[PDB]
DNA sequence: ATGAACTTCAAAAAAAAAAA
């Protein structure tokens, strides 16, 4: 616990991907994945990419669907995104939420299709559940630092003279690539 | 100063721009506000002057396409036959309006002998409290009556309580200065509302 | 010219028809969008007065000048002539292309959008025609149909407020005879302006208030609140005028008002 | 939700059948086919068919009732119902057809509301 | 504010570098651009067409403004260097010559009087030598694709000389300046003041400019031209003294938004929405943004575009606004423009009608309900349709439910009628018919069209006493008991008794409830039989008699009552709980 | 050109069928949803009069602006090929064509017709105007699910065993519809609605359900036609004062009405003798 | 075609059976609920007349627009494979198709048919319009629960060997349904419905229940067919002023009926002979 | 000369859910 991935082993055993190390490894992996671009920035979405996987409900679905300790299709991408938007910054939070809530549903719009503005506003209960899972058993409270002052660095280490708006989408997809990869 | 309190179910202070497709000025035009105060009392000695509109019910709209007629009436052609001269003017009307027009007046050049400002003031005061008028006041369009009242200070809740919408340049009061008797050649003076803080003050020219 | 100010509460009703359809919305009776109460633009009332005076008079001094092609088929010396031979120009006023106030003759009779008393329930009756008009898109093999739309108000007691101003009658020459014609109109115009769209309509009361003053010794609001129209006690949904208590209140107007109950 | 004085013969017969099955289901609660399961179809439609036999069958349930005073409780409301039944109608009217089911479930509620019958009996 | 909110984003889009026509021009849809050499000699008649399925006529070249010809002697007006296949070739598709040659006698005159006033251009000297040819213009008709420009009435040809290759003759930095000089000298000596929109002196523009995208033809949005719409003898644009610099701005502000992504039909009412002046973009958020943040006028229009789209997406989110979106919901009259909407309000304030649509439409859903939380109108109306949502009546239905939904108006009776039709025709009440009937009946209550009844709720109302709603609940429990007794049924009492239990309860419920004791007997958990019989006792306690016939009001209740009680039964522990609290 | 003004109370009834089904509601009879009272549109009874005049008159001067293959412009333009082809100067050619149909089309004389469609052929008001007839009592539309033992198309389910297209045959078990009608002299002047064209309409109202029958509507009957003929081309009395005069109430104690025998049509011919004539044609 | 208009009262009873089950109501007989009186759709008797004609005629010009494998668009497209394949100019192609479908199919010639469906064959009203059959007295639908000692698919087969699917058999212990009907001449002209087709229809009405027997019908008979043959193509008398001549009441002292011997069918042919015949075809 | 009648103008416009 928490069971990020439940793999029914080829030997009819079951191995548990600990969400602790799942998020940790994904963040570390998409810290090298981004270079000077989002190294410590994409990880803060790597840390959070499957925060909703902490859902007490999802930790009843990933078991049910993948046959760990013996069908609902519980959303989990949105919870990490809502966590980001409330913790870092209205800018960095939504930046990071594009990556997070899209990490399985595909990169989302803010308004039109698969809108983030809808999912985040509807993620409040889901984020409450998933964050309760996160705090409930393990995962020291400084596991998700989401240090905006530090996260401001690789944003401004790459966005010299601010963030171009007309091509801020390219991170939203490149760092998205870092996360989804 | 008179704090008369125009109100009516519907109102159309039709924006000059959207006249053929009537879209009411969001609040009472200081011309329509004033001409109301000429409907209750006027004389070619009194010259009304709206000092401060105060919106009393929120700016709420209802579109009403009326089959209006297209052409003036004329001595030349002795009938319209509307179905020939039909037009369908939409009317974005102001539903459930109310306005306490804080208006006063002045004495014109042709004030006559009995130029008593108090005379016309008390005349209008009696007219408004009693309910008298020369003309049931038109909320922009005569199809809309001004269920008025002559308030003393304040007897209705103005809705734009906090600082509210600046309706931009509204028609203030069409300039009948170049006009001969009976307003032939006019012009339109217009005013920044100034805003609608809670009830718009107007600008004396 | 008349020498009294008349503020009247007309109360007509529509029993099974479209009192005044909305060009906004095809032809459905003008509802008040927020409260559902039906609207009947006074120009509709101003039309049926116009129509009635066009049907009945058929002479000079009582033409309409805004006449229907489908119902009958110096400067202040022709504008007086227009306010002489045209009953409408006197009654409802004019915008004479030549004039003093850039055209207007206001005319005594101001009129109110006839708001229904209670929420009308516009019944969208999709009617059919067993025939197409044009060589339609689908004026096709099987049959020519032009499935249509005709709305009704299953009942609406529409309340209009008119303000005959004796001050305007003096300019227009709107004499007491013309104003009597006007009452005859309101009362006897939904008996003559019948149609398919307009169903059955009836002037269920024309409560005029004659004022001893030219200026008018009342607030018109106070007078109209003397004509209290309510749904009756046990009437759940209104369907006829006998489902409304039209309780006039002549108790206090008696100072110098005259509640001429000219239609009810 | 029970009009004990309804007089609607369908409704009083529904009430009567509800108490009849209440007695049967208190006579032996472990019962494969209560009179709802075997008689209701016609009791709702042909009251003369069953309701004669339902009351051949009734005193024996009243006997089988373990609590001998509960038998008086339920028989009393059978009589209270049957005051309103001047006759078992040959065929229940269609209005009465439905009101029989109404009565069954109204009186069944009245019986399975905790104190209702024991109370209402004690005001007689 | 209708137009000063259009002038005040022309001044924003013209300053956001969004590419709006600059002070003398117009993004005219020029379909069949002409190519000429430096000295006449027609080169090619390129067509800058090929867009959305109706091949909209041309890439929008930002050419000198259309002069609003509109008259009997319309030939004299002659737009500068782009006009018409009747103005450029003297070719009249249907207008006949001397109504196209006089056009060409003035279009050539326009070009030449430009050439005399603008020499040494090689773009206009080229066309002025192409308009003094009479043969290369004949060669224009003998072009490869001329036969396709003759098909489009009112084709607008324009003169791109070769060796500029994107730049028209009316794009060179002399014609560009000439228009910026012919809209700064000729359109400045007019009636001196005073602006309606800006309030500045700004010489008044009679003949406001043909707002395109509303009507069947570009119509002058603000245009008082009939004998009496004129107020004070002001005559057609001095009735509304809008300066030329302000008239141009809002006219080309509508023109772009009715040609941009801003345009979207609310319902049957084409609407241009654009963000208002955004707040100063609070410093922290502007720290990351470079520049910093810019007020792109049409930036977050999606918030409102995807609000009305949410009514069909079913993706409605209750929005928190304070970002105000101008929403000018114009619509054609015949050749005037009817402002049907004007909303400076936030998208949250605009949502109050779709929110009320999706809150009157709220209906119970269990867990893992395949139904969306806010159910999309097309998929919602698809529960009214025969079998697939295209035959729902495009006048009292899909086109009027939307108006009854976009505006919080009363859903038409044609929902009870249609939703009930499908309830007893599909023999089941899909969420979407229950939800749509809940919306209808809630708004019928709220409109005083359904007097005695009280508004429905999301949940089953284990109350409500309604001789249609409680029998809907009764049918729901009866069919649940049957489907609980026989798991696999081919003819549930829905499929067999619904059409008459919904509309004619004595015909059926007197016989459903003889099936009922047998269904309860067959329940494998006799305690479950007791629970279901208990709740049917509770349901039927609210019923004093099955009605002979259920009013159209209550067959909607029956459907709503049915779905309420059936999703109460299919709730996690609802019946077990409600039974246990008795 | 009649010289009186008529205000009639037509009272027809529907035994078993759709008096006028609502295409908005499958074919459900038009119910006023608030009262459940049935509705039979103006156009339904106008069409049944039209059908009666397509049945019984069948000549020029009584054409009907007509049935299925009724491209209406084919008649409207047929007006413009008449005595008014070109000498009537479109301004009044429209009126001349309008008068041609008010000479030819009994429907266009009796009722109006929106004829402005093709070569604009006028726009007639129609001296005879019926009102939406509301059943006196709520019609208890029965909504019978009929069956068809033959599928129509090659259905998505026109499958192996049986071909079946069940469908709906809504019926009113009984509805006493009260049409009010207004035969205005003023529009009888512009359309030439004759006293003959009025007796044809009286016959039509009395007999137009005996002849316009269907599976949909089953049995409908004209249960009474009380005409108030006023002495003047104006109105002797307000119309509704004359229509409340014919009060139709469900019988003393019938909770649901099954036939006219369960209604009581009491007329009040006591005071109309002011100068008016109540001529009772069906009742 | 016929040159008289007929209004017939067709009293038919059901003794122990389901005259017309309401698919909306299980299969229990159609009932006028607020009066309990039974109903038998017009389409039900039209169906049994169709079954009768399909039974007896067995020849072209009297087909039936027919039984289960009766994809109607197939028959309609047969109409468009005729003399009017192309020669009838799509406008009147559907009218020639109507004339065909009327010629071939006695169903269509006699009752109407909505055949606008496939290769559109027009839209026949049908001269013969039976109404709904409202039983004189409330049918006391018995709803006889029956048993079957057999089940259907081995999914409802018992967890033991004892298969049974009791099911329900709704029977009217007696109901004298009364079907008013109208042979309209104006539409007989449309369909070519002749006096031969009409005599076929009268035979069909009398004998339509001797042949359409079910375990559901039990026993239905045609207790009377009183046909009012008007002199005119028009109606000599109003149809319901005729149908009130056939007054069917439960006899003096029967609480509720159980056979036709419990109903007195009083026929009042006293004064209808104004110009008009009453022929008691069935009773 | 003023105001209806008329003649030009311009050449539409189109959508709509999943679910991580
Ligand atoms: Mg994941």
């Amino acid at each position: 616990d928490y069971i990020a991935h439940a793999r029914q082993d080829s030997s009819n055993a079951w191995h548990s991907h600990p969400l602790q190390k799942h998020l940790q490894k994904v963040a570390q992996l998409a810290k090298r994945f981004a270079g000077r671009y989002g190294s410590l920035f994409a990880e803060y979405a790597g840390l959070l990419h499957d925060l909703g996987k902490f859902q007490e409900s999802f930790q009843k679905y990933i078991r049910n669907a993948s046959g760990f300790e013996k069908l609902r299709k519980i959303p989990h991408s949105t919870a990490g995104a809502k966590y980001a938007v409330e913790r870092l910054n209205p800018f960095f939070g939504h930046l990071l939420a594009y990556l997070i809530a899209g990490h399985h549903a595909g990169l989302a719009d803010w308004y039109d299709k698969g809108s983030l503005k809808r999912r985040l506003q509807q993620a409040d209960d889901e984020l409450a559940a998933s964050l309760s899972g996160f705090v409930e058993s393990s995962l020291p409270e400084d596991f998700f630092p989401l240090s905006d002052d530090d996260l401001m660095r690789d944003f401004f280490a790459f966005w010299e003279d601010g963030a171009k708006l007309e091509e801020l989408h390219i991170w939203m997809r490149f760092l998205f690539s870092c996360l989804v990869d | 100063r008179f704090i008369l309190e125009i109100s009516g179910d519907l109102a159309c202070f039709t924006r000059s721009e959207l006249k053929v497709e009537r879209v009411s000025y969001p609040v009472i035009t200081p011309s329509a506000a004033r001409n109301i105060l000429m409907a209750i009392l006027w004389k070619p000695a009194i010259r009304w002057k709206v000092l401060k509109i105060e919106i009393l019910k929120p700016i709420q709209w209802t579109n009403i396409r009326r089959n209006e007629v297209g052409t003036k009436m004329s001595e030349r052609s002795g009938s319209l036959y509307i179905e020939d001269n039909r037009q369908q003017r939409a009317s974005m009307l102001l539903k459930d309006v109310a306005y306490r027009i804080h208006a006063d007046f002045d004495m014109t050049s042709e004030a006559g002998e009995s130029d008593n400002y108090v005379k016309f003031a008390e005349m209008f005061k009696r007219r408004a409290k009693k309910g008298q008028y020369f003309h049931q006041p038109y909320l922009g369009c005569r199809e809309f009556p001004c269920d008025f009242r002559l308030l003393e200070k304040a007897e209705d809740g103005l809705p734009l309580e906090d600082i509210t919408q600046d309706f931009g340049f509204m028609l203030y009061d069409m300039d009948f200065s170049k006009s001969d008797p009976r307003d032939s050649n006019n012009a339109e003076p217009m005013f920044y509302q100034c805003k609608a803080v809670n009830g718009v003050i107007t600008v004396p020219p | 010219t008349i020498e009294k100010r008349y503020d009247f509460v007309f109360l007509f009703d529509v029993q099974d028809g479209n009192p005044n359809g909305d060009p906004d919305a095809g032809n459905l009776p003008r509802i008040d969008p927020q409260t559902g109460e039906g609207l009947v633009t006074d120009v509709c009332l101003k039309r049926k007065v116009r129509n009635f005076i066009q049907m009945t008079q058929n002479d000079e001094h009582h033409d309409i000048f805004i006449r229907e092609k489908g119902i009958l088929n110096k400067t202040e010396a022709a504008r007086q002539y227009m306010c002489s031979r045209y009953y409408d120009i006197r009654t409802f006023g004019a915008v004479m292309t030549t004039g003093k106030n850039a055209g207007q003759v206001r005319g005594p009779v101001q009129l109110t959008f006839s708001r229904s008393i209670d929420p009308i329930m516009t019944l969208e009756h999709s009617i059919t025609r067993m025939a197409v008009t044009n060589e339609k898109d689908a004026s096709e093999t099987g049959d020519n149909r032009t499935m249509g739309r005709k709305f009704t108000v299953p009942y609406g007691l529409y309340r209009c407020h008119g303000f005959i101003s004796t001050h305007f009658a003096k300019q227009t020459g709107f004499s007491e005879n013309d104003l009597e014609l006007f009452w005859q109109a309101l009362v006897n115009m939904f008996d003559h302006d019948h149609s398919a769209a307009r169903g059955q309509m009836n002037a269920r009361g024309l409560y005029v208030f004659e004022h001893s003053n030219n200026l008018g010794d009342a607030p018109a609001d106070s007078l109209f609140k003397r004509i209290q129209v309510v749904k009756k006690d046990g009437v759940e949904v209104v369907r006829s005028f006998d489902d409304y208590l039209v309780s006039v209140d002549d108790k206090n107007l008696e100072e110098t008002k005259l509640l001429r109950k000219l239609g009810g | 939700g029970l009009d004990r004085n309804r007089q609607d013969i369908g409704y009083v017969l529904g009430r009567l059948f509800a108490v009849l099955e209440k007695i049967q289901a208190e006579a032996n609660p472990g019962l494969n086919a209560t009179i709802a399961d075997r008689y209701f179809g016609s009791a709702s439609s042909t009251p003369i068919a069953v309701f004669g036999t339902l009351m051949r069958l009734l005193p024996h349930h009243l006997n089988k009732l373990e609590f001998e005073g509960r038998a008086v409780q339920l028989q009393w409301e059978i009589r209270q119902i049957l005051e309103h039944c001047q006759r078992f109608p040959n065929h229940l009217n269609l209005e009465q057809q439905g009101l029989f089911a109404i009565g069954y479930y109204h009186e069944t509620q009245f019986l399975f509301t905790k104190d209702a019958l024991k109370n209402l009996f004690n005001e007689a | 504010m209708i137009l000063h909110a259009l002038t005040q984003y022309y001044q924003r889009k013209a300053e956001s570098d969004g590419g709006i026509a600059q002070e003398g021009f117009e993004n005219k849809e020029i379909p069949f651009i002409i190519v000429i050499d430096k000295q006449g000699n027609f080169i090619q008649l390129e067509d800058t067409r090929e867009l959305k399925v109706k091949k909209k006529v041309g890439r929008t070249f930002l050419v000198p403004k259309g002069l609003g010809r509109s008259g009997s002697k319309s030939y004299e007006v002659s737009n500068l260097l782009w006009d018409h296949y009747g103005y450029v070739l003297a070719y009249a598709g249907e207008k006949g010559q001397e109504q196209a040659d006089k056009q060409h006698a003035s279009f050539t005159a326009k070009v030449n009087e430009l050439k005399q006033a603008l020499p040494d251009d090689a773009g206009v000297t080229a066309v002025a030598a192409f308009l003094s040819s009479a043969e290369e213009k004949s060669k224009v008709m003998q072009a490869a694709n001329w036969a396709e420009c003759a098909k489009v009435k009112g084709c607008n040809l324009s003169f791109r000389l070769v060796d500029e290759a994107v730049d028209l003759v009316c794009q060179s930095k002399a014609v560009r300046e000439y228009v910026s000089q012919a809209n700064q000298t000729q359109s400045d000596n007019a009636q001196k003041g005073i602006c309606l929109v800006t309030g500045k002196a700004a010489p008044i523009a009679r003949l406001h400019n043909a707002v395109k995208g509303v009507n069947a033809k570009p119509a002058p949005f603000a245009s008082v031209n009939l004998s009496a719409f004129e107020s004070y003898g002001k005559e057609q644009g001095f009735a509304f003294p809008i300066g030329e610099q302000a008239m141009f701005e809002y006219t080309t502000a509508l023109n772009t938004l009715l040609a941009g992504e801003n345009r979207f039909r609310i319902g049957d009412v084409t609407t241009v929405c654009w963000g208002a002046k955004r707040t100063p973009l609070e410093e922290s958020l502007a720290s990351m943004i470079n520049g910093g943040g810019k007020d792109n006028p049409d930036a977050h229009i999606d918030a409102v575009k995807a609000l009305y789209k949410s009514l069909y997406n079913g993706q409605y989110c209750k929005p928190d606004g304070e970002d105000k979106f101008y929403l000018l919901g114009l619509s054609p009259n015949s050749a005037r423009i009817v402002v049907r909407f004007w909303h400076e309000t936030t998208v949250a304030a605009l949502s109050e009608s779709i929110a009320a649509w999706y809150d009157d439409l709220q209906m119970v859903r269990g867990e893992n309900s395949p139904y969306p939380e806010y159910m999309p109108l097309p998929r919602l109306l698809g529960n009214l349709v025969l079998d697939g949502k295209m035959e729902n009546l495009p006048s009292d239905l899909i086109a009027q439910i939307t108006d009854a939904a976009l505006n919080n108006r009363v859903l038409p009776v044609s929902l009870l009628q249609a939703a009930l039709r499908r309830n007893k025709a599909e023999q089941k009440i899909t969420y979407g018919r229950a939800s749509l009937l809940k919306a209808y009946i809630n708004r019928a209550i709220r409109a005083g069209r359904l007097k005695n009844m009280k508004e429905l709720t999301m949940g089953l109302d284990r109350n409500r006493q309604d001789i249609g709603y409680v029998l809907g609940r009764l049918f729901a429990v009866l069919e649940k008991i049957q489907a609980e007794a026989n798991p696999g049924l081919n003819a549930t009492i829905a499929d067999r008794y619904f059409g008459s239990a919904s509309s004619t309860p004595i015909a059926v419920f007197g016989t459903l409830m003889r099936l009922l004791p047998h269904h309860l007997n067959k329940l494998e958990f006799e305690g479950r039989a007791v629970q279901l019989q208990w709740e049917i006792r509770q349901i039927l306690e609210h019923c004093q008699r099955f009605p002979n016939h259920l009013n159209l009001e209550q067959q909607g209740l029956f459907a709503i009552g049915y779905y309420h009680e059936t999703q109460f039964l299919f709730t996690k522990d609802a019946l077990k709980n409600l039974f246990n609290e008795a």
